[PDB]
Formats: structure tokens, C-alpha cells, sequence
């Protein structure tokens, strides 16, 4: 769950970001209450970090972003005020990895 | 990764409308931002299956002075058919039978959907009641546009104003008023909205083309058909007015004023008697402005205790209501 | 009004043919009564002409035709008896003008 | 380019004269007979018709 929005994969290769592709998450709204999500499985090496941005239909304005290091399986949390476009995610960066990104919507959790 | 501008209600909707401490609906209900309009009109079905014919005439000339014997010749009055077309328009909504049931009971959900769709619908119908007509049909109004006569009929029905600019289309709104009984025609089914129906079946899903689809849903739609009449070019009034420079200057002053408010009223009667009611239209802003400026007339007033004049609903009297026009159009007036 | 038959665009480039487009228009019938239509937006200069035709699928006979000069919005009227196919319209010829094209079916006149 | 209009007012009793026989718009007369044609001279003619006139 669920189609519209995001789906895996991208697949976050060696050397590029993953701002693609979702057009559009629509261009009018604001956001403050409920949840989101993001995670995937196999990685390769070292430091990665996602982000988000938005504007009117294209690019480019403010962000929120986050930071993480190497491990397999994770997840953080939500977002504060935004206009609306959410080009996220926008992952990075270096080393040599070629597999699988994430997707967003409800939990989740562990057992 | 998702690709599309979201048709259908993603969970974002069901989680914003939501339900907390239970429950069923939103404390009756959700409110707010959509403007309001009148019309609130009169409707008629029209012979035949479309059109509506009618005729009017184009001049009735001319008798000549008989000089005791010779000149007469037969004389002949002519006419011409007229009436125009119309068209339908509608949407439809979809849900997913599953998500609308998580959480429970979709009845409130769908009711919210039809009410919102209704307000947006009327908004659009009034939005195109005044503008358009050069695209893929329904319908036509604006056809009073040209400023002076001889290039059309315009003139007397236009009353008009001055100012604006020939190289800058900013901004100055406009005011209308005309009489009902010059009806709005509809094809042979009920009047407006009527929706008002129910369906529960299966998708209808994934497009192009679309490597399958198939899921069950709970859905329906709302259609509308209408088409105004002209019936007669007259008993109608247009203006150009301000703009906001003079519109502010007119606090009580007199350079570019509201005087046309009377001229238009007096530009009618032949007759051509028809038929029972008349009404003046404003776009808000000019409404309040007209009130505030009309209070300070150095002449007829003096009131009692006390101001500020209990709205406007008279003059003279022909009750006036409010619609939603816009604050920016184009010139085209008197000459 | 209406789908089946054809819609704009076709269209009109700096130079175009006109034989296109849209079958179905169907190959059996005769006719003696009512209406048709054709207009669109922003012309440019001078020479233009629509036409008709009829057969089964292809070639190559008959006409009715019309001719216009440059203006924004126009129209003629309805058809006559026919073999049966109406590849029409069949525009032409010069000018430049990327301007969209036209359509047909019931009308619908000016006020 | 004026072109300026005007307004009038007088009184009735300074009448409107008509020639020693009826008044205003009269007729109201019908009959029924033949043509007549176009000009010069023009053709045979003769065809029953509906006729009427109004004089003033």
C-alpha cells in the first residue's frame, strides 16, 4: 500500500540522485498530522541520505532532508509545513551501490 | 515511482476528512472557501428537439408619399429565424469499496463527496454563464462585446463607460442587469444537477491499455444540461466602469462616478412588454463600494437615526442580488 | 457535439496535405435533410479550402467543396447526397499558421 | 461634430389638419383579383391574390 503515491524501485545507482519521477503529487495543499514511511533492503557501501522539496509544478524551493549511514533496513518519520509538489526523495551520494530505494505510506513497525 | 497527478481519492483524503473520537461525519460539516452566486433562474423546454427558432424582424420600410396618381408598388415586410444550441457537462467520482470501509461506513463519505461536487459544479456553471464562446461549444453569452454600433447592434443595450486603456487590459470589472423571462432552455429532462443516482460494480481501472485492471468500487456521477436564450437583444445592460484609481477616488467625489446606474435602467421599454421580473447583478466589491459611496450624496437622503442605509435591495425598486463576476476583463464601450 | 465523427486537431503546419483523418465515417447510406458544421480559431493568411469525397476505404471520386480566406472563426453548412465514406474534410494549401483545425456536427449558430 | 439634439414642447388645439374626409391610418380594405407583373411590361399576368392598402 499503496499506488499513488510512490513505488519502488529507482533504483538509486552509483553516483546519481532519485528526485524522479512522480508527476504530480498535485500542486495545492499543506500538511500537518499523519504519517509516511521509507525503507528498502540490500545496500552496498556507506553514507546515504534522502531529502524532499517542493514548488509549483517543477522546481525549486525549500527542503527538510535527513542523514543516515550504512545499514540494511531503516525508517525515520514525517514532515512539517510544505507548499505542495514533494519531488522527494532526493537521495545521495558516493561509494558504489546499485539497488533499491523505498516508498511511502502507513506502518510498518516491528514484531 | 508513482508517476501521476492523482486521479481518484488517495488515502490522503480519507485521512484528512478522517474520523476521530469515532465517528460518523464531520461536525456538520466541513465549511468554507467557495464563493456564492445567484441564478436561481427560470427554465424552459424548447420546441423542437433543439434550437427554438423565433424570428424578430429586420426593419419595416417604407411608405412613400403618393403624388396623386403614380408611385405605389407592393411593399413587403421580412423576418429571419434565430435560436441557438446548448450542451451537457458532467463528472463522476470513484472510491475503492475497501478503503471507504476502512474505517467503517462510507455513507457519510459519499454524502460529503456529492455536496462538495455540487458547490464546485455551480461555481463552474456561473463561471461560464458570462464568458467563453469560441471553443468546443456550450455555450454563448459575451456577444454584446463591441463598443459602438453600426458594426453590430450593441449600442443602446450597452450604456457603457469610459477610461481603461487600449494597450493595457488592466483591469476594471463590469456590472450587468437584465430581466428574466428571456429564459434558459434545457433539453427534455429535469433541471440542473439531478444527481441523484447510485452504482456499485467493478473497475474501470489502469489506463493505456492498461495491462489489465479489474477491481470493485462504489461510484456515481452528476450531469447537467442548460442553455440560455436571448429571445430579444434589449432589456439587458452592460458597463465598463472604474478602475480602482477612480474607484477609490469616488469616496464621495465626482470625476469617474457611478452615474450609469440610472442610465441603464432608463434604456428599456418599447414595447416589447415582457414580462414579470427584473434584477440587477453585482460582483461584490462594487456592491459594498456602491453602498458606501451612495450614503454620502449631498442630495436625496438625510436619513434618521441612524446610518448606514440597510443594504441596497431597492432602486427602483427592482430588487438586486449578488453574483460572482471578476475584476479584470477588457475595454469595449460607448465608442 | 460530437465524438464520432472527428475532432481537431489535424492540423495545419507551414505546409500540409489535408486528406486525413478519422475513419470511421462509414460506407453505406444516402441523405436528404439536415445539418453539419465546421469552424476553429486563429487563421493567418489567404488560401484555404475544404472538400469531401466518397468510396469504400480509399479512392477517389466526387466532391462538394468550399473556399475561404483568412479570418478567425467561420463556417459553411451541410452536405448533399453522397456515394458513401466522406474522407472529408480535405483541406489545403499554403500559408504557415499552426492554428488547430476544425470539426463537424450539429449546430448551433450565432445568437 | 455637434450634432447636439434638442427638446420641444407645445400644446394641442393648434390642431392637425386633414382634407375634408377621414382621419388617421384608415384601412382596412381587401377585395381579390389578378396581377399585374414585374416592370416593362412585364409578362402576361392574371393570378388571383389578396390585396389591401392603408392610407393617411
Amino acid at each position: 500500500m499503496k499506488t499513488v503515491n510512490m513505488k519502488t524501485g529507482t533504483d538509486s545507482f552509483v553516483g546519481e540522485d532519485g528526485k524522479p519521477e512522480t508527476k504530480d503529487q498535485y500542486p495545492w495543499g499543506l500538511r500537518i498530522t499523519l504519517d509516511n514511511e521509507s525503507l528498502q533492503r540490500l545496500g552496498l557501501n556507506a553514507k546515504s541520505l534522502p531529502a524532499v522539496g517542493d514548488s509549483v509544478s517543477v522546481m525549486a524551493m525549500a527542503n527538510v532532508c535527513s542523514v543516515s549511514t550504512r545499514t540494511t533496513d531503516h525508517g525515520e518519520d514525517n514532515y512539517v509545513e510544505l507548499q505542495i509538489t514533494d519531488i522527494g526523495l532526493a537521495p545521495q551520494k558516493r561509494d558504489d551501490a546499485k539497488e533499491l530505494k523505498d516508498a511511502f505510506y502507513p506502518d510498518g513497525e516491528d514484531d | 515511482m508513482a508517476l501521476i497527478g492523482q486521479t481518484l481519492p488517495s488515502l490522503l483524503d480519507i485521512y484528512n476528512r478522517t474520523d476521530k473520537n469515532g465517528r460518523i461525519a464531520r461536525i456538520v460539516e466541513q465549511l468554507a472557501k467557495t464563493n456564492d452566486i445567484l441564478t436561481d433562474a427560470i427554465y424552459v423546454p424548447c420546441n423542437d428537439g433543439s434550437k427554438h427558432k423565433t424570428t424578430i424582424r429586420a426593419g419595416i420600410p417604407e411608405p412613400v408619399w403618393r403624388r396623386y396618381n403614380q408611385g405605389v408598388q407592393p411593399t413587403k415586410t421580412q423576418t429571419v429565424p434565430v435560436t441557438d444550441t446548448t450542451g451537457m457537462l458532467y463528472d463522476l467520482g470513484f472510491v475503492d469499496k475497501a478503503l471507504a470501509d476502512r474505517s467503517n461506513n462510507a455513507a457519510a463519505f459519499r454524502v460529503s463527496e456529492n455536496m462538495g461536487k455540487l458547490q464546485g459544479f455551480n461555481n463552474k456553471v456561473a463561471r461560464y454563464s458570462i464568458y467563453g464562446n469560441t471553443d468546443a461549444e456550450p455555450e454563448a453569452f459575451m456577444g454584446l462585446a463591441p463598443r459602438f454600433n453600426t458594426l453590430s447592434t450593441s449600442k443602446a443595450a450597452s450604456a457603457e463607460n469610459v477610461f481603461s486603456a487600449g494597450g493595457s487590459g488592466s483591469t476594471n470589472t463590469s456590472i450587468w442587469f437584465m430581466s428574466w423571462g428571456e429564459n434558459t432552455a434545457h433539453m427534455i429532462y429535469p433541471e440542473g444537477m439531478v444527481a441523484g443516482f447510485q452504482h456499485e460494480d467493478l473497475g474501470d481501472d489502469l489506463v493505456s491499455d492498461g495491462n489489465g485492471g479489474q477491481f470493485r468500487a462504489y461510484r456515481d456521477e452528476f450531469k447537467w444540461d442548460i442553455g440560455l436564450s436571448v429571445r430579444d437583444w434589449r432589456s439587458i445592460s452592460r458597463i465598463c466602469n472604474i478602475d480602482v484609481t477612480t474607484l477609490t477616488k469616488d469616496a464621495s467625489t465626482g470625476a469617474d462616478l457611478i452615474s450609469m446606474m440610472v442610465d441603464a435602467y432608463y434604456a428599456r421599454d418599447v414595447a416589447m412588454l415582457g414580462d414579470g421580473k427584473e434584477v440587477i447583478y453585482a460582483n461584490k466589491t462594487i456592491h459594498a463600494w456602491l453602498h458606501k459611496q451612495a450614503m454620502n450624496a449631498k442630495n436625496v437622503n438625510l436619513t434618521i437615526e441612524e446610518y448606514g442605509g440597510k443594504k441596497i435591495v431597492s432602486f427602483l425598486g427592482i430588487p438586486i442580488r449578488r453574483v460572482d463576476a471578476i475584476l479584470n476583463t477588457e475595454s469595449a464601450v460607448t465608442a
